[PDB]
């Protein structure tokens, strides 16, 4: 769970950065 | 269970930031460089077992099939809001319910490997909403909604 949820941690962030650049 | 184009490229851009050498291969180093960016330092005896958990087929490094498969499954059995807090605890190392602002602009500045400053600093001026040089859990759900 901990490994799994550290590659989903840096896919998030990068989804961050799609929707901020969509802002 | 749907997995659209969109979707799968937007797992291929994680799995490249990872993929560092475009051979199509996440290793125990690429993985180890990463971590240790952001300040994390385990050994290579726990990179491995890291590895050995998304690598299905026993050969030693994650490919993308393997990394899709992990991914979409993560993203289908959890839900949307906790799958934001569990990050949320993973960006805030000591526990304390903050990211700080350089805390943050760091792990920006090495995840979003183009990113200027300039746009470094927009982004965290936008998720500081109450401005006091940390980014709560409020406030770092609404930078992911
Ligand atoms: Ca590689
Ligand atoms: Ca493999
Ligand atoms: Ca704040």
């Amino acid at each position: 769970e901990v490994t799994v949820g550290k590659f989903y941690a840096t896919f998030l962030i990068q989804e961050y950065f799609r929707k901020f650049k969509k802002r | 269970d749907q997995l659209t184009e969109e979707q799968i490229a937007e797992f291929k851009e994680a799995f490249s930031l990872f993929d560092k050498d475009g051979d199509g291969t996440i290793t125990t180093k690429e993985l180890g460089t990463v971590m240790r960016s952001l300040g994390q330092n385990p050994t290579e005896a726990e990179l491995q077992d890291m590895i050995n958990e998304v690598d299905a087929d026993g050969n030693g490094t994650i490919d993308f099939p393997e990394f899709l498969t992990m991914m979409a499954r993560k993203m289908k059995d959890t839900d949307s809001e906790e799958e934001i807090r569990e990050a949320f605890r993973v960006f805030d190392k000591v526990g304390n319910g903050y990211i700080s602002a350089a805390e943050l602009r760091h792990v920006m500045t090495n995840l979003g490997e183009k990113l200027t400053d300039e746009e470094v600093d927009e982004m965290i001026r936008e998720a500081d909403i109450d401005g006091d040089g940390q980014v709560n859990y409020e406030e770092f759900v609404q930078m992911m909604t």
